[PDB]
């Protein structure tokens, strides 16, 4: 039986299917325990057994294969890699190795792998000769991500806005500011929308921390790509683990001449876990940031770029204003200006319950004539002419009441024209 | 002709040979049987290649040609065919 | 009769139940000896004796059934479970376990359990079929708390209050910021009684932690459901040690479909608690709290959640903010944003002796669109519009006279309208 | 028909006396006094069941066909008819 299909069966399912093989009191214990137990059962049948995950290399020198699912939380089901496979195929943290697995032996606590016919979706023979991240060139964004679909929706006004303010391609460096209070989280939903509708070949994954844990459910619910997230009850140290765990990721299938989105919420949280876990260096900032700790999250972020060979890496990562805390006022102070785009949300729209809550004026991007045409582009330096001397509310207004009437981005300035 | 790679259960207990360097019994698929000491295991051109001496003989043959081998402290492991 | 009803038993009506009954000496002034030598008497008679109790279960193998009367604390009179018991029907910490129970034998300083008849309220056999609370999957809060008790009385008016500015939801994760001296303890009872009243099939339970014994007799009489608490002269192990319980428990109850709402108070003092017992990590914030002290404290208020199978669990926490110590403030900040409503106190309100003494201003939930119907979300936003551009010290004025001159909210929105 | 539980005393004591692996005179309705050895108890379906490995039939009976028990170094424990 595979693996992955076991773990996106339902608990309840699970009970029924792990009855039925003639386990007993399986059901007051965790999905991961139930998983385990029914593989072992199974094995004893000497039936073959596939499995898949993400390799996370320890300290020690072993690694072990953590699946998405769980947001590769470490469990039973894991499967566990010796030092010797990771030589004897060059394996970085990160790739995605699928093959047989064998049960454990005495002596073992978990499932070992026992025969590699996939990494990173290619023969494992393929995957050893890939260029390094580190090694790629980076580029500017030429490659427009037209946030658009033009059915006419209400939802889809969010979409339209934030291509007329700041547009995005591929290989942006992404940076929204937004207060606690301006509907961030359904910004963030009308983007990865219009990412699985318009562009389907990218590669999405949305990664959340110190998540409330029903926001994750919703999430999981309305993402066509993978949600990976850390609820706010975990320890630092597991919201520093699905971080690597995702950038690492994305690099390796951007070795292979991918396009890879990732939305992250939120780089404040993000640099707050790693002032835990870092330790002290003696230079404390303001607000008890240590120098060092914000070293961690600049990796995290200035991993974005577009690569000069194909493939590409997207990091559109929220911060958080005005939250009452100086330790987050002085993370945002670092990350001022390392973003090529930034999106700024206003409170004061929001509190006008005009959405999307966009600062117009305050928003836009850097080398934008590479990401469109020259007749858009100009046409776009019109418009933000005649928003310059509005109001941030009067602008938003505005131009929400302009858009309502057209379908099209393109209609819309012709109109406008006359 | 195509290297067929062998179970990463196979590998490692070679390997764990290799730097014990123990006096191992290893057949080919003819079965031609011989007692000699692992070296180190290799790849040369995506083909991995496994190095034993037997009073210095140092010889190179392929994983997939050799069919089991066992020790007094190891027990006997049969390769898969696949 | 059981254990609970001689141990509640008055003293007067037990002198006069032994001297009935026949029993040899009635000059025992302590009452553990003569419940002993009545049950023993029962036992050796052949009559069956049944008692019931709070499973905990310790690291040693072995759990004692401990009674929430006492506040779930250690006594002589706690019921012994053998862990074979445990094993065989599969029990977890916070199951209340109802059964038949054997006298003591020789060595034996506690009565053990002679046979289990019901668990959670069940029989044994369809309670160790019951899916684990971590698998359950989280949803937003929809169907609401009213609260209003609708009688018109003077006691009704910060109910009334509590439901326009925040509306509260069976799995809601609520926080009450509160400063010293707000008013905080009279909100708290008006809530308990509220909920008792409107929603009697909802479990209810209040956990107090470091309060005066004064407040625990007058809460034990005021609130109907399940009062647990413990007093400030008692050491910070027992703090831990009656939360977890209390947390236990409810989850249980919420495995078998119920409706499990916690009022703690204040969660401040049980953070501080978990500081003290924790071990240093070596990593210390500024305060003097250690980060990893925080993890525990988080588990316990991120247990809040709705359901889709069934049931929810409800923790509405008061949070003590501006008490003099830095400790409180920083472990305020870290619970900013982990909760779906929040109420906020104003201080200035409550010099001038007007109660309840909440900022409207700065209190509400994350989606009241599952709570609310249509017609009142937009009569909670055309209130919300008019009392946002003015004051908040007078707008607490002006919500109680005009809620006072009306009956119901339905009615209040109305009028407030033309 | 219907199952009953036992009791927690002789729960403990039967287990006890498993793990302390020493033979258990064991009657049936016949009266046959057999120093019978039990494993351990198995639960399907909330069905507890015993099986008695002494004899080599390894029978899997119900706990409720066992009258009563004793044991040598110990004090014998009655099982509750009801």
């Amino acid at each position: 039986m595979n693996l992955t299909e076991l773990k996106n069966t339902p608990v309840s399912e699970l009970i029924t299917l792990g009855e039925n093989m003639g386990l007993e009191n399986l059901a007051r214990m965790r999905k991961q325990d139930i998983i385990f137990a029914i593989l072992k059962q199974h094995a004893k049948s000497g039936e073959d057994i596939f499995g898949d995950g993400v390799l996370e290399i320890l300290q020690d020198g072993f690694g072990f294969l953590r699946s998405a699912d769980s947001s590769y939380l470490a469990g039973p089901d894991d499967i566990y890699v010796s030092p010797s496979q990771i030589r004897r195929f060059n394996l970085r943290t990160g790739d995605t190795i699928s093959g047989k697995i064998r049960p454990p032996k005495e002596g073992e606590r978990y499932f070992a792998l026992l025969k590699v016919n996939e990494v990173n979706f290619d023969k494992p023979e393929n995957a050893r000769n890939k260029i390094l991240f580190e090694n790629l060139t980076p580029l500017h964004a030429n490659s427009r991500l037209r946030m658009e679909r033009g059915n006419g929706s209400t939802e889809d006004l969010t979409a339209r806005v934030l291509d007329l303010a700041s547009p995005i391609g591929r290989g942006q460096r992404g940076l929204i500011v937004a207060p606690p209070k301006a509907g961030k989280t359904m910004l963030l939903q009308n983007i990865a929308q219009s990412i699985a509708y318009n562009h389907p070949d990218c590669v999405l994954m949305v990664l959340l921390i110190d998540e409330r844990p029903e926001e994750v459910t919703e999430m999981q619910r309305l993402v066509k790509g993978e949600v990976v997230a850390s609820t706010f009850d975990e320890p630092a140290s597991r919201h520093v683990q699905v971080a690597e765990m995702v950038i690492e990721k994305a690099k390796r299938l951007v070795e292979h001449k991918k396009d890879v989105i990732i939305l992250l919420d939120s780089i404040t949280r993000l640099a707050r876990a790693y002032n835990t876990v870092v330790p002290a260096s003696g230079k404390v900032l303001t607000g008890g940031v240590d120098a060092n700790a914000l070293h961690r999250p600049k990796r995290f972020f200035g991993a974005a770029r577009n690569v000069e060979e194909g493939g590409s890496l997207t990091i559109i990562a929220t911060a958080l204003i005005d939250t009452g805390s100086k330790m987050d006022e002085v993370i945002y102070e670092e990350f001022k200006g390392t973003g090529n785009m930034e999106l700024h949300l206003s409170r004061k729209i929001a509190e006008k319950r005009v959405f999307p809550a966009i600062d117009y004026n305050r928003s836009g991007t850097r080398k934008e004539e590479l990401l469109t045409t020259q007749e858009e582009l100009q046409k776009m330096w019109i418009l933000r002419k005649i928003i310059h001397p509005m109001g941030e509310i009067d602008a938003m207004e505005f131009l929400i009441n302009k858009l309502a009437m057209t379908k099209t981005n393109d209609d819309f300035f012709e109109m406008m024209k006359r | 002709d195509t290297y067929q790679p062998i179970n990463c259960d196979d590998y490692d207990n070679l390997e764990l040979a290799c730097q014990h360097h123990l006096m191992l019994t290893l057949e080919l698929k003819d079965g031609e049987k011989l007692q000699a000491k692992a070296s180190d295991l290799v790849s040369r051109k995506n083909v991995e290649y496994l190095v034993v001496e037997a009073a210095g003989e140092t010889r190179e043959l392929r994983l997939d040609k050799i069919t089991s081998f066992s020790h007094p402290e190891i027990g006997t492991v049969v390769v898969s065919e696949s």
